[PDB]
């Protein structure tokens, strides 16, 4: 293992096949849970001059 | 909003179609658990913009027309649920001479099967009445 | 990152001003070439400017994916697996979000087609004629330069000393 | 919210009834092209509740 | 109870779907008299 430098990849390339009479309709689904974190306060502090 | 009700602003309460969330406390913060509904594996089909049957252009009340290459039906936008083409699921609007790319299919109405049973029922009654 | 198909049979619309132009050395379209020309923009005393992480060509590649996806797939690719729907039915769904029935579009497909194309052309003319259209961005670049320039000007102030040249008083 | 989808908030994504938007890059910014439906000339009538 | 209400006839699409059948049945009854 070593350190290397390169150009970043904008993501995984993927093309879509457009047409004027083609449609895709899902037949299944999954229920995934995603977390989310937000700060709401800080430690209050008072100082005497 | 995300918790006390259901949200419609896409990608605000969870990545995907949102259902609800369950808040949890934290030291000097708060953490959510968004519950998101996302479609699984798909399948390609043949689609149409409308159907003309007797000179009139037909349109689904909700969803989209769909064909697998042999027959045309109507299903919901986000889940494959085949349904027979019914007029109760398809209103009519004017003639079909302007719909660009229009295709052909017969239009069924759940009115006919009710009439078909009684029409056949009426046929036998008249045949019986010939005996006297 | 999606990419548009080569075919441009989008039901009478043309997205030429917004679809990227391969001719330019950078894959930029007609509109954002006007914007890059409108805006007007290492130093001795420690003042250095650091380059952004995303190179200016890299951003233009993202916007193509955001634009290619929304012109062939609808709203699905943002909230699930990408699915293809012809553009003629893409507009029909949008009208249902307005409360007008979907038959109106297919009855008047030409009129909406012409009005959309004509409207896009006006934006190129309106932006390129009046110079005050980009006031919001032009404020950011001017504000940054002015404050930084004043800092250098401060080195010539005496601050009540005998001379503003540090070596001179020494 | 109104590029990956359609917005029902009034005035939030352009004056009038909203259909979609198109993003375009810019130096240190972003420019939006809101395509908004706007009702044309009207006509008076008689109504009953 | 409703204020501002006015009178107007109301069309019922399923009625001609059965009126035509009843009209056609009544014709059959007249036809059934001949034999
Ligand atoms: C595309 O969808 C069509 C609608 O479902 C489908 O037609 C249906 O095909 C099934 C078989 O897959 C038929 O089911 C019957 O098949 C034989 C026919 O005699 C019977 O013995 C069986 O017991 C069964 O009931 C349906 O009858 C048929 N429906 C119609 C209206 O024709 C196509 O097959 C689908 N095409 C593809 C490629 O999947
Ligand atoms: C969907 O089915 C419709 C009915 O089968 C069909 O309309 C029919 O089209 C044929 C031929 O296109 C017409 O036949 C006449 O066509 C030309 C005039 O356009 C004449 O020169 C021919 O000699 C012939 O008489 C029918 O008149 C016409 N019927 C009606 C009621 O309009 C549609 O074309 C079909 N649509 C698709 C996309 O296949
Ligand atoms: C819609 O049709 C209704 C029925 O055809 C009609 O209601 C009728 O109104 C008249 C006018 O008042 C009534 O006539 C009687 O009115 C009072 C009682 O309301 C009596 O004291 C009078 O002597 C007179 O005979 C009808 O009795 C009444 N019929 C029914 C079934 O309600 C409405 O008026 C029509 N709508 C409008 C806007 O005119
Ligand atoms: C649904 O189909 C599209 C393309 O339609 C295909 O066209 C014919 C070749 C025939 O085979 C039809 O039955 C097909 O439906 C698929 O897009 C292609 O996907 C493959 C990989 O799966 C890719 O190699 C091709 O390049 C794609 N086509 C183009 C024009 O780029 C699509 O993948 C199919 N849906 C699914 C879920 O696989
Ligand atoms: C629809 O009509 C209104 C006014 O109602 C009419 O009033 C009388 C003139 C009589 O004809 C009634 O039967 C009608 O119902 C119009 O409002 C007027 O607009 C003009 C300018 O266009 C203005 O000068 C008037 O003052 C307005 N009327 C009032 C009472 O203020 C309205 O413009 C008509 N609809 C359209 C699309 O023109
Ligand atoms: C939809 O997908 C789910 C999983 O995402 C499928 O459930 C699995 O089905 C396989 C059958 O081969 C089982 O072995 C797994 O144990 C199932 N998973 C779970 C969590 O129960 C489901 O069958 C799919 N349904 C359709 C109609 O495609
Ligand atoms: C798509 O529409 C655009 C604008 O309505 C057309 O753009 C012009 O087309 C003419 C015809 O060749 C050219 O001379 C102009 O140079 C084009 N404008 C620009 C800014 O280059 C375009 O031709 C249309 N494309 C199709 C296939 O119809
Ligand atoms: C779809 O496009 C092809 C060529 O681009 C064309 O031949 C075909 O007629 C189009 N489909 C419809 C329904 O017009
Ligand atoms: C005709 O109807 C009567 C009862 O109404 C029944 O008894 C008789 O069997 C019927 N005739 C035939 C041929 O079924
Ligand atoms: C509407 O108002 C007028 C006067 O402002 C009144 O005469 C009329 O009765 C009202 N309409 C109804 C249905 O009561
Ligand atoms: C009248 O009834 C006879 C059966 O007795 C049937 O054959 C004939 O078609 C009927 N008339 C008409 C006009 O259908």
């Amino acid at each position: 293992q070593s350190i290397i430098a390169y150009t970043m990849s904008l993501g995984a390339e993927n093309s879509v096949a457009y047409s004027n009479n083609s449609i895709a309709i899902p037949t299944n689904f999954t229920i995934s849970v995603t977390t989310e974190i937000l700060p709401v306060s800080m430690t209050k502090t008072s100082v005497d001059c | 909003e995300c918790v006390l009700g259901q949200s419609k602003r896409v990608d605000f309460c969870g990545k995907g179609y949102h259902l609800m969330s369950f808040p949890q406390s934290a030291p000097h913060g708060v953490v959510f658990l968004h519950v998101t509904y996302v479609p699984a594996q798909e399948k390609n089909f043949t689609t149409a913009p409308a159907i003309c049957h007797d000179g009139k252009a037909h349109f689904p009340r909700e969803g989209v027309f769909v064909s697998n290459g042999t027959h045309w039906f109507v299903t919901q936008r986000n889940f494959y649920e085949p349904q027979i083409i019914t007029t109760d699921n398809t209103f009519v609007s004017g003639n079909c001479d302007v719909v660009i790319g229009i295709v052909n299919n017969t239009v069924y109405d759940p009115l006919q099967p009710e009439l078909d049973s009684f029409k056949e029922e009426l046929d036998k009654y008249f045949k019986n009445h010939t005996s006297p | 990152i999606y990419k548009t198909p080569p075919i441009k049979d989008f039901g009478g619309f043309n997205f030429s001003q917004i679809l990227p132009d391969p001719s330019k050395p950078s894959k930029r379209s007609f509109i954002e070439d006007l914007l890059f020309n409108k805006v007007t923009l290492q130093k001795f005393n420690g003042l250095t400017v650091l380059p952004p992480l995303l190179t200016d060509e890299m951003i233009a590649q993202y916007t193509s994916a955001l634009l290619a996806g929304t012109i062939t797939s609808g709203w699905t690719f943002g909230a699930g697996a990408a699915l293809q729907i012809p553009f003629a039915m893409q507009m029909a769904y949008r009208f249902n979000g307005i409360g007008v029935t979907q038959n109106v579009l297919y009855e008047n497909q030409k009129l909406i087609a012409n009005q959309f194309n004509s409207a896009i052309g006006k934006i190129q003319d309106s932006l390129s004629s009046t110079p005050s259209a980009l006031g919001k961005l032009q404020d950011v670049v001017n504000q940054n330069a002015q404050a930084l320039n004043t800092l250098v000007k401060q080195l010539s102030s005496n601050f009540g000393a005998i001379s503003s040249v540090l070596n001179d008083i020494l």
